[PDB]
RNA sequence: AUCGAGAGGA
DNA sequence: CTACCGATAAGCAGACGATCCTCTCGAT
DNA sequence: CTGCTTATCGGTAG
């Protein structure tokens, strides 16, 4: 149902997408 | 953006709790030694006793502070303008010296053009301001740890500091095989 | 893209793996258009950066260019 | 200087977070002290961060995000065009630096930080209240802050605090497999 | 001390040298080099003192 | 990089189970230790030595020559 | 102490005696202006000092998000609406006490028994 | 080495492995423990000096 | 095991746990600036110059470089090269004075300048020994 | 003990209130303070005590 | 502390504050500048009594003005007079000199 | 730290755990916490020093 | 082998 | 009343740092 | 978290 809110678990979705888009050094490259 | 010219002001509140008359200075890149401060406003043009402490003070019912700044005024009507600010400093020849130092040195960012003046003043009155902020105990000490006012520098950066200083020199040894070329 | 040239030849195209072999420099072509086209240096590589070829390259791609993924 | 940057922020703020003002540049405003300090330098840390706005309509102060985005976002996760920027462009996350973070309030957990208030399994450990009614951003998880090697420890709260700075000074000096060619 | 030690001494005339085994040699070598650096400041040294031989 | 032939600890053999483990997972669609349990493990030890054998030479076959 | 400078060159005006008629005689070394006193307060110090407490206290207070929240009344106006902290001087021998400043009459307050105040 | 303890003679066992092994209980005085920290040995050459150890 | 010993089942060791590889390689080229003064990759023997190293050669080849499967260890010569001074003064690197194992692999190429280049990984499987971390 | 758990935990409970209280007490002009110290010093002071003594 | 003189629980307070350094500054709230010409009498209405009064068992128009506080005041084994006496001993005969009791 | 009102003395607040090594630490005790030593860690490599220099 | 920079073990 | 000498106070500058250890990179 | 040097001031002698 998709307003409604999160709850910790699916937060660790949204780190994954945080994550793919830069993985573990974008500091460096960027 | 334009370089690495390090460029490092200071105002000094001389003067322990109570030790006599507590005057303020500051201080300058090629410089001799300090200057109160109403000198400098004075060379920036601005002058009048009071449209300084506005640059400073900025609300007129703190007395408190006023007064602190009441004797670094009196350091200065031995010079009641702006040439003679300019002065205080080493004629012709030193003055401009000075006009120059406050524009190329005196708080670089801010702008090295003609221009401003009063843009730095006001500055400098921001400086002086929380000088006594910290003085008069309103406000505490500067932290030196906050993650906050500190930087990374990352391999850009520095890469970067040396492009710079080697793409400088291919740049002027250049200046040479075309200093003696003539043809 | 960065290369490299040996003496007594071409430009090789430069690849990672390669020079971790044999020494050389994974870096890039300095190339200026200075007035009244023209190259004054190098410029060291940052693996997986924008010029790296790694930077495209499919998983498939890499191993082929013995490359960890 | 500004009379009313208050309307001002609002504004800086949306447009950051529209991505009409780049997400790097951090946005400061100290009321009691009436500066309004944008800084944009290089060389600054920052992060997490996700987001707050009482916007909402049937209750309270919530989270942008939601159950919503998020499942989409997995969408994403079985497809091997939802990305984390994406997150940061509609506004659910935004970047935060030390300074910048002087002038919020996180929270930490969101959970169990903003439901209403309303037994106790006495192993659970003991946290605190929710005293704070004001959140502005909450924390995206807490366990980033820590880094690549103490993030491999099994459990690490329930140990003594150095000894897990050392076994971070070890983890890189064990053995195994260091790529696969 | 009158004998051992003296203003004048104390200032100087005439400096030893230091033979080799106080600083040698070689090198990656074989048949090229080379020096510690007494041997190199050990010319500085008898080096300007050649330039005011060839002045006076 | 392999499964081991033989668990570490205990003795036995287990190296021989490590394709028809993935396969209860993988297509009779099961928990892995119902699989475990299923070819035979046991022992802790021995399960231990399969739930972990970590297949990386499934990738470096992966390079080519 | 509030003082004064002169009209005609902006500048700092200073102090005489009205000798001769008893009095007090301020005055600018810029042009010659002159004035009557203020009040003869002349200098203040001060070392004890209540001249920073509140400090910026401000519309936007009530926003400000640090700044934690208390259940009281304000007296004049008569929300539960405030917001508090201590003392903004930042000596190191001062009142471990509260301050409210009211949300809705911007009313300021203080948690504090002993001590009298009006700022 | 901070005391005499941190020196001290003693007794040799030849033994495969390779390790200098010890007894408990002569750790303190050198402050050992067993993680990893890593020991010396010396050994004398002249009758005397065997003496010297063995003795004093 | 104590004081921060542990204690070790040896069966299991020899079952395999806890068991490593390791590699390590060595590094070779030839001369600097000679028109006339260049090394030279070979398995040496003498020639006028005689230092040359007190261990054993008999493992490399002509190139001057052993073959993969043999069995390196002691101070044995593992890249031979000469470098002729006026003449065959041997300068080669042997084994480590302490490691033994295994050659795996050896390599063979060339620098930037066209330059000779060698790069020989020995390889040996190190078992849970005695005194060793955890 | 299942009944420590319980006991203990109040037991720091106890202090939590004490450090309020006399939080509360000091923020009241009240709290006194301790010849020679700041009587931010003693509300300090009080506290860490409060509750080294409940950890013990 | 002196031998018999071990518990004058009250004896150690003499010491303490027969001991204990202590600027005038520790308990002047608040020093000030009048100019208050009239000897005679005050601009400040506070002050006023404090007029009737300097006269039961030359001077400038300008006045030196110190508050000092309540406190210190108990705190301190602490008298005006004391204050006072003591200020007028620094200086003599070069100041003139006076309190609220 | 940032999940925090201003001007808060207050326990929790202050670096005070209260859980156990064992239920748990929550992540302001966890970071707190770590302040802990690192102030310790740190003295340590500096008693450590300061102390043999002494001991010379 | 000298020499200078960093990394790591107690 | 002046000058010189002596004493006191203030301001400015200098050298040390755990032991022992293995190893890696680079250069006239 | 100082020992040494320089400068300034109060004192004594001529
Ligand atoms: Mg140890
Ligand atoms: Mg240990
Ligand atoms: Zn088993
Ligand atoms: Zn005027």
């Amino acid at each position: 149902d998709e307003s409604a809110p999160i709850t910790a678990e699916d937060s660790w979705a949204v780190i994954s997408a945080f994550f793919r888009e830069k993985g573990l050094v974008s500091q460096q490259l960027d | 953006k334009g370089s690495r010219f390090i460029s490092t002001l200071q105002v000094k509140l001389y003067g322990r709790e109570g030790s006599s008359a507590r005057t303020i200075k500051a201080t300058l890149p090629y410089i001799k030694q300090d200057i109160p401060i109403v000198i400098i406003f004075r060379a920036l043009g601005i002058i009048p006793d009071g449209e300084i402490l506005e640059h400073i003070c900025y609300d007129v019912n703190d007395w408190q502070m006023l007064e602190m700044l009441k004797p670094c005024v009196e350091d200065g009507f031995v010079i009641q303008d702006r040439e003679t600010a300019l002065d205080f400093i080493g004629k012709e020849k030193r003055i401009q010296y000075a006009k120059d130092i406050l524009q190329k040195e005196f708080l670089p960012h801010i702008t090295q053009l003609e221009g401003f003046e009063s843009r730095k003043a006001f500055f400098l009155g921001y400086m002086i301001n929380r000088l006594l902020l910290c003085a008069l105990d309103r406000k505490d000490q500067d932290d030196r740890d906050h993650f906050g006012k500190k930087r990374l520098d990352l391999a850009g950066p520095l890469l970067a500091q040396l492009f710079k200083t080697l793409f400088k020199k291919l740049t002027k040894d250049i200046f040479r095989y075309m200093q003696r070329t003539v043809e | 893209k960065p290369m490299v040239n040996e003496s007594d030849g071409v430009t090789h195209a430069l690849y990672p793996q390669e020079a971790r072999l044999r020494n050389l420099t994974y870096s890039s072509g300095l190339f200026v258009d200075v007035k009244k086209k023209v190259f004054i240096g190098r410029l060291p590589i940052m693996l997986r950066s924008k010029n790296c070829y790694l930077s495209e390259a499919t998983e498939s791609d890499l191993y082929k260019l013995k490359e960890c993924p | 200087v500004h009379r009313n940057p208050a309307r001002l922020m609002e504004t800086l703020r949306t447009l950051r977070r529209k991505g009409d003002i780049n997400p790097e540049v951090s946005m400061i405003r100290d009321i009691r002290e009436k500066e309004l300090k944008i800084f944009t330098d290089a060389g600054r840390v920052y992060r997490p961060l996700f987001i707050v706005e009482d916007d909402e309509s049937l209750g309270h102060k919530e989270l942008k995000v939601r159950k919503g985005h998020i499942a989409k976002l997995m969408a994403t996760e079985y497809q091997d065009e939802y990305t984390w920027s994406s997150l940061l462009n509609e506004g659910l996350v935004e970047y935060i630096d030390a300074e910048e973070e002087e002038s919020i309030l996180i929270a930490m957990q969101p959970e169990d930080l903003e439901p209403a208030e309303a037994d106790v399994d006495p192993a659970k450990r003991i946290r605190v209240s929710h005293h704070a009614t004001t959140f502005t951003h909450c924390e995206i998880h807490p366990s980033m802050i820590l880094g690549v090697a103490a993030s491999i420890i099994p459990f690490p709260d329930h140990n003594q605090s150095p000894r897990n700075t050392y076994q971070s000074a070890m983890g890189k000096q064990a053995m195994g497999v260091f790529l696969t060619n | 001390n009158e004998v051992f030690s003296r203003p004048e001494w104390m200032i100087l005339t005439c400096l030893p040298v230091p033979p080799p085994p106080v600083r040698p040699s070689i090198s990656f070598n074989e048949s090229q080099r080379g020096e510690d650096d007494l041997t190199f400041k050990l010319a500085d040294i008898l080096k300007a003192n050649i330039s005011l031989e060839t002045l006076e | 990089m392999i499964v081991p032939v033989r668990c570490f600890s205990c003795g036995k053999v287990v190296g021989d189970k490590w394709e028809s483990y993935l396969n209860l997972l993988q297509e009779d669609e099961l928990d892995e230790g119902t699989a475990l349990s299923r070819l035979g493990l046991k022992r802790y030890c021995c399960r231990r030595m399969i739930l972990t054998h970590v297949d990386l030479i499934e990738k470096f076959l992966r390079y080519n020559p | 102490t509030t003082f004064r400078f002169c009209r005609d060159c902006n500048n700092m005006l200073y102090p005489r005696e009205d000798k001769e008629n008893n009095r007090l005689l301020f005055e600018c070394r810029t042009c010659s202006y002159v004035e009557e006193a203020g009040s003869p307060l002349v200098y203040r110090h001060e070392l004890i000092t209540n001249i920073g407490e509140t400090a910026g206290v401000v519309q936007d207070i009530g926003s400000d998000p640090t700044l934690p929240r208390s259940d009281r009344e304000c007296p004049k106006c008569h929300s539960r609406e405030n917001v508090f902290f201590q003392s903004q001087q930042r000596r190191k021998d001062t009142s471990m006490v509260l301050f409210f400043v009211c949300l809705s009459c911007s009313h300021i307050f203080t948690s504090d028994q002993k001590n009298k105040r009006t700022q | 080495s901070l005391h005499k303890m941190s020196m001290m003679a003693h007794r040799v066992k030849v033994i495969p492995y390779s390790t200098f092994r010890l007894n408990l209980s002569v750790t303190s005085p050198y402050n050992a423990d067993f993680d990893g920290d890593e020991m010396n040995l010396h050994v004398p050459q002249s009758e005397e000096t065997r003496a010297e150890l063995s003795q004093l | 095991n104590q004081e921060d010993s542990m204690i070790m089942n040896q069966s299991s060791i020899d079952r395999g746990l806890f068991r490593s590889l390791f590699f390590r390689s060595y590094m070779d080229q030839e001369k600097k600036y000679g028109m006339s003064i260049t090394e030279t990759f070979e398995k040496p023997q003498r020639t006028n110059t005689l230092r040359m190293k007190h261990g054993t050669y008999d493992k490399l080849d002509d190139d001057g470089l052993i073959a993969p499967g043999v069995r390196v260890s002691g101070e044995d010569v593992i890249i031979g090269k000469t470098t002729p001074i006026s003449s065959k003064r041997d300068a080669s690197t042997p084994l480590r004075s302490t490691e033994n194992g295994i050659v795996d692999q050896v390599l063979v190429t060339t620098n930037q300048d066209g330059l000779k280049f060698v790069k020989v990984r020995v390889r040996t499987t190190k078992i849970p020994q005695i005194g060793d971390k955890f | 003990d299942g009944p420590t758990m319980r006991e203990i935990t109040e037991t720091i409970a106890e202090a939590k209130k004490k450090v309020l209280d006399v939080t509360k007490e000091a923020q009241a002009n009240l709290l006194t303070a301790k010849h020679g110290m700041t009587l931010r010093e003693s509300f300090e002071d009080n506290v860490v005590r409060f509750l080294n003594e409940a950890r013990d | 502390l002196e031998p018999g003189h071990a518990a004058d629980q009250e004896q150690a307070k003499l010491i303490r504050s027969a001991i204990e350094h202590t600027t005038l500054k520790s308990v002047t709230i608040a020093s000030e500048i009048y100019y208050d010409p009239d000897p005679r009498s005050t601009v400040i209405p506070e002050d006023e009594e404090i007029i009737q009064l300097h006269f039961s068992l030359q001077q400038s128009p300008w006045l030196l003005r110190l508050e000092l506080d309540r406190a210190a005041m108990n705190d301190k084994d602490l008298t005006m007079g004391q204050v006072g006496e003591r200020i007028k001993q620094t200086f003599k005969n070069d100041l003139f000199v006076i309190w609220s009791e | 730290l940032p999940h925090f009102s201003k001007d808060d003395y207050s326990p929790e607040s202050k670096g005070f755990v209260e859980n156990s090594y064992l239920r748990g630490l929550t992540p302001q005790e966890f970071f707190f916490h770590a302040m802990g030593g690192r102030e310790g860690l740190i003295d340590t490599a500096v008693k450590t020093a300061e102390t043999g220099y002494i001991q010379r």
